[PDB]
């Protein structure tokens, strides 16, 4: 099942940073 | 109104003030309650402005202090030629300048250090020299030791005269403030006499002594067969045989028939094929043209005969629409503050010294200098460094003028006041430029360094790949190669073979060849521009913000040298104009260090190397610069790791001292990091515990010991950081090039 | 090939002469502080440069 | 924000008030028989915390300290 | 609030966006002469013979200026705090007497009757919500 | 003794002795060096090794140098301690520290050859140590 | 001739300075009539014109210099790579919009209040238009460059 | 006066330079006659 690396690697490099930094930036800037 | 005004016997000459220290200042004159008094004694010895406020007392110290400094330089210069007289191989070096290496230092047969006196050549055991004094004396037409022995005693005699002068002036005959303030007289004298007549005189020596003698020496005559200089003057038959223009005499000069002197006042502009070096006749025609220009130029100013310019009128009348009052008030600042004059003189003198180093390597002006790669490399590296230090000193005294001597009344809507009133825009854009260059100068290395590791050499910024060529410089190169004919028609050969043209070969060596500019030079030239802009940002910021900042409104009151102005407002650490100079020195060292590295690898890879009869030039490093200097690992591999083999393996040979100074230099660099990273607070608490042990055993010092001051700890570090740094590449440059 | 030089000729001296005269007329009006004692010695010197500049400059 | 606390070792030299950049400290009358003046810190909100008050105090150890705390625009020296 | 502006061409060093949004400051002074004085943020400026007024971004600029004014023998300098809504408050010489000189109306604040050695340890005061400097 | 042989009989030592590279101006400095080093112990590499065990068979290595140091070093400390104490009774103490009173110092430097006797005398009864209660300390 | 540089407005107290680059006739028109400051437009139309300019700009670097530039699918990589960058640019607007962005500033070149970017709605509508116009500009640049030989071949 | 000159010599640097040069010259001169001295040769 080598295709999983093609799906799980970029999720760690792109999806996880975007989602985490997106929520955090709104959380730290909340009022 | 130029006049000689003097005060008779202001200051006595007693030995009293020698004993009691701190006489110059009142705070230190009280007593040494603390060890910081010791460090403050040296830091305030030359701060004459702090000792007194009367400009007469300041200027008299400065004018006399210069004389004591000249004695040190004359003793040095006289000392160099003295070693050439007694302990040297110069007399043997002239017999064969291509097989005998130059040496003038001999270390005594004491513990293990006779090794340094290896077989340098010519039956002499001595340390090999890289200053190039041997080539200078040949340019001076010195062919025997007794001639050099006479010149050394003359310098020592001259040293006493300068030394007598500073005594005579500060103590017996002190000029008044008016004597120094007559600027218009000073500038005429230095341009005409010190530079003009000094240049005109040296033309006489070159024409009468150096050019004829060197013209016999390169021919192939023995050193003993050469007549002495006075023999040429008295016996004109010998002079006419070489340069027949002298047969006409001095009449062609006065009658404007100057073409008769074409034999020894040439404009060939190329290098002598026999001895790697410019033609003596071309150098002879140099200073004669320079002297006339300088003699004429110095008559510009008035100097008390109604004829000439007032510098105040020149500056005031250069106003404009954009600049409010133009250069009004600058003459007053420069005539009421020594630091302003010091800043201008230091900055442009340093840029001059860098400008020398670039001219000399491409246009070797001495005989057999180009073939001696060791002398050529250290000579370029030397003046490159000295110019860097002096430029940083210019920014320091520029800022010291602001805190100490700035008058807002004078600088009102002038060119300087208008500069301070938009300082934010100057730095914010320079900030943008520094970031832009650092990305697009260094990021291109990382892209190459990253791609080659990924097995993608096609995606690099290299000569086969995307290459960014320096088209602008290559265009300017071709204009110089074509200056023979057309523009500059009388010139036979270009000003330098670095721009282009044919190769020159002396013996088996190559003196100079065309320096091709490719993608590697395009990157490194931007790296230099990057590193130069940042130190300007650090230094220029200190000058503008020394008076005040948005953070600190009153920064001048604290002074030029204050550590922090408190820990609040976040943190105000290193906010002074002093600390900017401290930071700029690291960047000066960073920028300047790549320049000499750019010089070493390029000249070894592209320029220098053995040459065959068929013109095949076997370069030293084998042309590896183009495909390896584009990556950072290439420098680490091909330049540092590879060329340092001679240094580490120098043990058990004559170059062993370089391996020691090389290794020792890394220590002082790391020892610097004690003071830069740490802080005074920890060290005072450590001394507290140590003082307890002395109070226990009753070895307590009367002078209470304290840790070093804050600005001192920063000063002590950068002194080590630079000394340990420069000494490292100093030995690497020496041991590597001396072996090859 | 060296530039062609100049044998002595009386025509050369008239260029030096006229060069001095234009200098005297040029300085006498425009010099801010003409008299201090002088300027005659100075203005004649400039004419020698302009003369030597014209004299050698013409014949090339 | 930055708390400025004064202790009983004051002697009314007034050197702390003259050093304050932001005019945080103000001398006040000591009702007791010590002196006609002892320091105070009414406008503590403008304390940037440059410790100039402490450097000017002539005691063995300080009669006035500056205990740092929460930051604000006035304390951080921000003109923006 | 009244006065005349010091005559200077302008400068980047000066007022920024903070003034519109929150707490710009001002300083007022009166001088008999018209000298040249260095501004708090770079530059030089002249001063009129009556009721000079300058707007400054912070309180530190004013007292730093006031110290420079004392060199010219000017001791009547008043600093204000102008809020975005126009509310102005007279601050620096809060009473007619300056801070360095004593006035009877004032009261001591944040005074500890003990010496620094007498302060409690932090372990004696933890989780209570009080600090050692109290 | 550990992984070594006598220096006189070791082959590697004799190999280096032929090419000794005399240090001083004396021509035989190299041969004279290796002659004296034959007494010491040498390893496989050919260089000598010193044993600081304290055995009297090999005491010139460290033990004799050790005694010669401490007599010299205690001279410096006893002199400095006495010169500092004598100054403290005088009025201007700090200046005398910088500008040395050679009249006071050279008599002290003349002494110090008998520093161990004075050290024991101060230790048995005297001023070698001040009391802990009368010395500055942090809280 | 007389001075060219003046203080921002009548007040010299303020920071900004009137300069040729800041307050010339030509520069004031261009900047104030750019879509980010042009009068008489809604927040949606501003973002559309801005994105349409940027998608057309961002297609080039990916195509002619990115990987596979020397391949058949070079121009296709520029379109997909640009859209991925436009989406991140679109996402950034939504975060700056949904974080209560303070205000837009008024300088000398744009003396009036710039636009109705003073709320979350103005920035959110700007973001939706950026993606629509942004993807459009890249798609346009792809079809031209890919079919530029045909357009010249006509 | 000579009294002032003696005080100059008695200062910290000149006293240190004079003394250290003497201690240096002893080790320097002793090492040229007695070359190596790795250890004390024991009879
Ligand atoms: C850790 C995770 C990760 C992953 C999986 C990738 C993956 C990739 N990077 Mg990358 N990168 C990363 C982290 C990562 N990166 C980080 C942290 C950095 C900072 C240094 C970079 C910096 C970087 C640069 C500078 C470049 C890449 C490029 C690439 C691509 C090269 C593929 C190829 O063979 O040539 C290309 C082969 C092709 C067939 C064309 C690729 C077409 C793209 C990938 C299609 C993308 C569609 C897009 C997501 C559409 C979304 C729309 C939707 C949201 C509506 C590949 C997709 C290169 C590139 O140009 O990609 C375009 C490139 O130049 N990356
Ligand atoms: C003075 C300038 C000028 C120029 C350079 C042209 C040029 C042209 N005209 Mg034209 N025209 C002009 C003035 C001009 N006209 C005036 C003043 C009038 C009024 C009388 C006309 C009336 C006119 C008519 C009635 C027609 C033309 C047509 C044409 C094209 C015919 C070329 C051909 O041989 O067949 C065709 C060759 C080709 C290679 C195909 C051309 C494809 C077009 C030109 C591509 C245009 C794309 C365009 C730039 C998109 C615009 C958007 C952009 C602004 C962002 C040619 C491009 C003919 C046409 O149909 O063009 C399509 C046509 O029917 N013109
Ligand atoms: C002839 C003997 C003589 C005597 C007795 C004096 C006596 C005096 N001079 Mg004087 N002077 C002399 C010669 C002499 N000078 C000469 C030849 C010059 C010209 C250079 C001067 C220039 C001069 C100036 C400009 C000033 C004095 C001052 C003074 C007074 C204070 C000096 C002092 O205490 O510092 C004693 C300091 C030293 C002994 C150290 C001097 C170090 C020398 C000059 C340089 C050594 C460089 C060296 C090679 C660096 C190596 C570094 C490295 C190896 C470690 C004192 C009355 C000062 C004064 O009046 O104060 C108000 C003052 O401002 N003098
Ligand atoms: C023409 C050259 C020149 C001159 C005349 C001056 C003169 C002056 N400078 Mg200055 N400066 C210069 C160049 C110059 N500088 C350069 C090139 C730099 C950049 C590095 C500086 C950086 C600088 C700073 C940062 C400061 C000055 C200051 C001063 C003033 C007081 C300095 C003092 O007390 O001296 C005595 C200085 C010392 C005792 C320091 C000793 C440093 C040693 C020599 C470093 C060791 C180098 C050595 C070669 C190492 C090898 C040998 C060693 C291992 C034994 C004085 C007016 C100070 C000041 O307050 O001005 C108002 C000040 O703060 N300057
Ligand atoms: C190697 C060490 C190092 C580096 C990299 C820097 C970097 C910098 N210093 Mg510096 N500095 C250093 C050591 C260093 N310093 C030391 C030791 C000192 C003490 C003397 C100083 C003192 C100092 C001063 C006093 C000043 C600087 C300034 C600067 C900046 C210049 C602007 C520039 O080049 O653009 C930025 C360039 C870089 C950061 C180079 C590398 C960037 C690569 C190519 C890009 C990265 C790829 C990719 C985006 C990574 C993404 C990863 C992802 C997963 C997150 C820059 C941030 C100046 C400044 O800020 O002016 C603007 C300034 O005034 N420094
Ligand atoms: C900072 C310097 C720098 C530069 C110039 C480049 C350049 C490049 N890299 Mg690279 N890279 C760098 C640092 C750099 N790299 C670093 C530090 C790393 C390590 C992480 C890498 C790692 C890396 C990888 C792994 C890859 C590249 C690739 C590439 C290429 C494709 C670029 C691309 O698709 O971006 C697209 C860029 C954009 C969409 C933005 C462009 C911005 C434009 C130019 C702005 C212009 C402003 C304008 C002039 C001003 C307007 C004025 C107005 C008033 C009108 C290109 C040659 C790829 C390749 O294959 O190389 C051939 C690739 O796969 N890079
Ligand atoms: C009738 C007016 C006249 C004419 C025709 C010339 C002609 C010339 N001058 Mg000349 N010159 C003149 C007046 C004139 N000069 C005056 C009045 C002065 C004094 C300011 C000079 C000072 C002068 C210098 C200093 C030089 C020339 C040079 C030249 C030569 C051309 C250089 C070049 O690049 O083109 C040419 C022969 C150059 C020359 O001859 O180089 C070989 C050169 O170096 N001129
Ligand atoms: C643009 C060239 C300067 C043209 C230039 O200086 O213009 C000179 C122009 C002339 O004004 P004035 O006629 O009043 O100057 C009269 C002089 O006599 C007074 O000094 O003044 C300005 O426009 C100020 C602009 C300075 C800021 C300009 C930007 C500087 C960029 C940094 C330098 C870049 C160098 C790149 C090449 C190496
Ligand atoms: C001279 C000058 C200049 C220059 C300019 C430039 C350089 C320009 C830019 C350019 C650009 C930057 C361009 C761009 C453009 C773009 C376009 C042209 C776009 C397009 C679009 C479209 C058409 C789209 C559409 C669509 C949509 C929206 C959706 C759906 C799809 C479609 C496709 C339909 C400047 C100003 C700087 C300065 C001054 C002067
Ligand atoms: C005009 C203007 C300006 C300026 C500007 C400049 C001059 C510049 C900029 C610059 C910039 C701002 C730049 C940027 C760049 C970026 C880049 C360089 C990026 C790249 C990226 C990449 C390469 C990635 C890719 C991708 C994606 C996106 C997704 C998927 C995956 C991948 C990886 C494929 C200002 C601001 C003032 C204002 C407005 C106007
Ligand atoms: C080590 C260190 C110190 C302590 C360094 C000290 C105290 C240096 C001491 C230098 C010499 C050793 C002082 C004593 C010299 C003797 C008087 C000489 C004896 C005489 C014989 C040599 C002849 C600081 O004070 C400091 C301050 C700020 C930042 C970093 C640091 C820092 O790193
Ligand atoms: S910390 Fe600074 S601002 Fe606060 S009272 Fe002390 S000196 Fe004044
Ligand atoms: S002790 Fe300190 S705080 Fe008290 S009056 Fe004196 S200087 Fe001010």
């Amino acid at each position: 099942a080598s295709f999983l690396s093609s799906i799980f690697v970029p999720v760690i490099g792109w999806v996880v940073p975007i989602a985490t930094f997106s929520f955090l930036f709104l959380y730290i800037e909340r009022e | 109104k130029a006049r000689v005004i003097v005060d008779k016997d202001p200051v006595p000459t007693s030995f009293e003030k020698w004993a009691q220290p701190g006489h110059f200042d009142r705070t230190l004159a009280r007593g040494p309650k603390t060890t910081t008094w010791i460090w403050n004694l040296h830091a305030l010895a030359h701060d004459f402005d702090t000792h007194t406020s009367d400009l007469e007392d300041i200027s008299r110290k400065i004018f006399a202090a210069h004389f004591g400094h000249l004695a040190v330089v004359t003793i040095w210069l006289s000392g160099m030629i003295f070693h050439g007289a007694k302990f040297s191989n110069y007399e043997a070096w002239l017999s064969d300048p291509l097989n005998v290496r130059p040496s003038a230092q001999v270390v005594w047969p004491i513990v293990g250090q006779d090794i340094l006196n290896g077989d340098v050549g010519g039956g002499f055991h001595g340390i090999q020299i890289t200053s190039g004094l041997f080539q200078v004396w040949r340019g001076w037409g010195i062919t025997n030791s007794f001639q050099l022995y006479c010149t050394a005693i003359g310098g020592l005699v001259l040293a006493g005269l300068f030394l007598f002068a500073g005594w005579f002036h500060y103590h017996k005959r002190a000029p008044k403030l008016e004597w120094f303030q007559n600027v218009e007289s000073m500038l005429n004298h230095h341009l005409q006499v010190l530079l003009g007549c000094g240049s005109l005189g040296w033309a006489g020596h070159l024409i009468h002594v150096s050019a004829p003698i060197n013209k016999l020496m390169d021919a192939g005559v023995a050193v003993k067969d050469i007549p002495l200089p006075h023999e040429f003057i008295l016996n004109k038959s010998l002079l006419i045989d070489l340069f027949p223009g002298f047969a006409a005499g001095l009449t062609p000069f006065f009658t404007l028939n100057w073409g008769q002197y074409a034999d020894f006042l040439t404009f060939k502009g190329g290098l002598n094929p026999v001895t790697g070096g410019l033609w003596m006749t071309d150098i002879a025609h140099h200073h004669l043209a320079i002297a006339v220009v300088f003699i004429i130029a110095g008559h510009q100013y008035r100097t008390n005969w109604g004829i000439g310019h007032s510098i105040k009128e020149i500056l005031e009348n250069h106003k404009g629409p954009f600049t409010g009052e133009g250069h009004k008030g600058l003459y007053e600042n420069l005539t009421t503050s020594w630091h302003a004059q010091l800043a201008t003189n230091l900055a442009f003198l340093g840029s001059l010294t860098i400008i020398i180093a670039h001219h000399m390597y491409a246009m070797p002006p001495y005989p057999y200098l180009a073939t001696d790669y060791a002398t050529q490399l250290c000579i370029f590296t030397h003046h490159i460094w000295i110019g860097g230090f002096l430029i940083v000193g210019g920014a320091a005294h520029a800022a010291i003028f602001m805190v100490r001597d700035y008058d807002p009344v004078v600088n009102q809507n002038n060119v300087l006041d208008r500069v301070i009133r938009h300082r934010d825009a100057i730095i914010s854009h320079l900030n943008w430029v520094c970031i832009f260059l650092g990305f697009h100068s260094f990021g291109l290395y990382i892209h190459n360094d990253t791609m080659r590791a990924l097995g993608r050499p096609q995606d690099m910024f290299s000569d086969t790949a995307i290459q960014l060529q320096p088209v602008f410089a290559q265009w300017v190169q071709n204009l110089h190669t074509l200056a023979p004919g057309g523009t500059a028609p009388n010139a036979l050969e270009p000003v330098s073979y670095a721009f282009g043209g044919g190769v020159l070969a002396v013996g088996g060596k190559v003196a100079m060849m065309p320096i091709a500019l490719g993608t590697a030079d395009f990157l490194i030239h931007h790296i230099h521009a990057f590193t130069i802009h940042v130190t300007v940002l650090i230094l220029l910021k200190g000058v503008l913000f020394a008076r005040s900042s948005r953070l600190i409104p009153d920064k001048a009151n604290l002074g030029f040298r204050f550590p922090c102005d408190g820990p609040g407002r976040g943190g105000t650490c290193q906010v002074s104009g002093w600390d900017h100079v401290f930071l700029g020195l690291f960047w000066m060292y960073n920028s300047l260090s790549i320049v000499i590295f750019h010089f070493s690898w390029k000249m070894q890879s592209d320029v220098w190397g053995t040459v065959d009869a068929a013109g095949n030039v076997s370069h030293i490093t084998g042309g590896n610069f183009a495909q390896s200097a584009i990556t950072i690992n290439g420098w680490l591999r091909d330049f540092l790791w590879a060329q340092a083999s001679q240094v580490i393996n120098s043990y058990g040979s004559a170059l062993s001292a370089y391996g020691l100074m090389f290794l020792g230099a890394h220590f002082v660099w790391a020892f610097s990091l004690m003071f830069l990273f740490s802080g005074r607070g920890y060290w005072q608490e450590l001394i507290e515990s140590i003082v307890w042990a002395h109070n226990k055993l009753k070895v307590a010092p009367a002078i209470q010991p304290r840790a070093l001051s804050i600005t001192q700890g920063r000063a002590v570090g950068v002194a080590h950081y630079l000394l340990g740094g420069i000494a490292t590449t100093w030995a690497f440059f020496h041991a590597h090039i001396l072996s090859v | 090939a060296a530039t062609t030089p100049l044998e002595w000729s009386p025509t050369v001296g008239i260029i030096m002469v006229i060069a001095n005269v234009i200098a005297i007329t040029f300085g006498r009006q425009t010099i801010k502080y003409p008299s201090a004692e002088p300027a005659l010695l100075a203005t004649t010197a400039f004419g020698h440069i302009l003369g030597v500049g014209l004299v050698l400059g013409l014949h090339n | 924000s930055h708390t400025v606390k004064i202790y009983d070792t004051c002697i009314g030299c007034t050197q702390c008030v003259r050093a304050c950049p932001t005019d945080v400290l103000e001398m006040v009358p000591w009702d007791g028989c010590k002196a006609a003046q002892v320091a105070s810190s009414p406008r503590t909100e403008d304390c940037v915390g440059c410790k100039r008050c402490e450097t000017a105090c002539p005691t063995d150890f300080l009669s006035i300290r500056v205990y740092l705390g929460a930051e604000t625009t006035r304390s951080m020296g921000l003109a923006y | 609030l009244s006065g005349k502006t010091p005559l200077f061409a302008g400068s980047t060093g000066g007022l920024l966006t903070k003034a519109v949004e929150e707490e710009k400051y001002a300083i007022t002074w009166t001088s008999p002469k018209a000298q040249v004085f260095e501004l708090p943020t770079g530059g030089a400026a002249t001063m009129h013979e009556g009721e000079n007024l300058l707007y400054i971004a912070r309180k530190e600029y004013g007292i730093a200026l006031g110290g420079q004014l004392r060199k010219f023998k000017i001791t009547n300098y008043k600093i204000y705090r102008i809020l975005p809504s126009g509310e102005t408050t007279f601050i620096h010489p809060a009473d007619g007497v300056f801070p360095e000189k004593v006035n009877a109306g004032r009261e001591k604040v944040r005074f500890n009757a003990r010496s620094i050695g007498e302060n409690p340890n932090p372990s004696q005061v933890k989780f209570s919500g009080k600090a050692t400097y109290d | 003794g550990a992984d070594l042989t006598p220096c006189a009989e070791n082959p590697a030592f004799q190999a280096l002795a032929k090419n000794a590279r005399n240090t001083t101006a004396d021509p035989q400095s190299g041969q004279k060096r290796f002659e004296r080093y034959s007494q010491a112990l040498c390893g496989p590499e050919g260089y000598p090794h010193l044993i600081v065990d304290g055995r009297l068979d090999r005491a010139g290595d460290f033990l004799i140098p050790s005694i010669l140091f401490l007599y010299i070093a205690g001279w410096i400390g006893w002199v400095g301690r006495a010169y500092l104490q004598a100054i403290k009774k005088d009025s201007d103490t700090e200046q005398k520290e910088i500008q040395l009173d050679l009249g006071i110092a050279l008599p002290i430097i003349a002494t110090g050859f008998a520093w161990p006797a004075a050290a024991v005398k101060e230790l048995l009864s005297g001023e070698l140590t001040a009391k802990d209660s009368e010395i500055t300390v942090s809280p | 001739n007389r001075e060219v540089v003046f203080p921002a407005g009548r007040d010299p107290q303020w920071g900004n300075l009137e300069t040729p680059v800041n307050a010339s006739p030509l520069v004031k028109w261009f900047i104030n009539n750019l879509p980010a400051y042009r009068p008489g437009l809604t927040p949606f139309r501003r973002g559309l014109e801005v994105g349409m300019a940027h998608g057309y700009f961002l297609f080039g670097p990916f195509a002619k210099l990115g990987p596979l530039r020397d391949a058949a699918n070079a121009n296709l990589a520029g379109l997909l790579g640009a859209i991925g960058l436009v989406v991140l640019f679109t996402l950034a607007l939504s975060l700056y919009a949904n974080s209560n962005p303070p205000t837009a500033l008024a300088s000398v070149t744009v003396p009036n209040p710039p636009d109705a970017f003073q709320s979350k709605e103005g920035w959110n509508n700007f973001a939706s238009a950026f993606l629509i116009g942004g993807i459009g500009g890249a798609v346009v640049a792809y079809f031209l460059t890919s079919n530029l030989a045909l357009i010249q071949g006509l | 006066q000579s009294s002032y000159l003696i005080k100059f010599i008695s200062t910290a640097p000149v006293a240190a330079t004079i003394w250290l040069t003497i201690t240096a010259g002893i080790l320097i001169e002793f090492n040229r006659f007695f070359p190596d001295l790795l250890f004390h040769p024991l009879p």
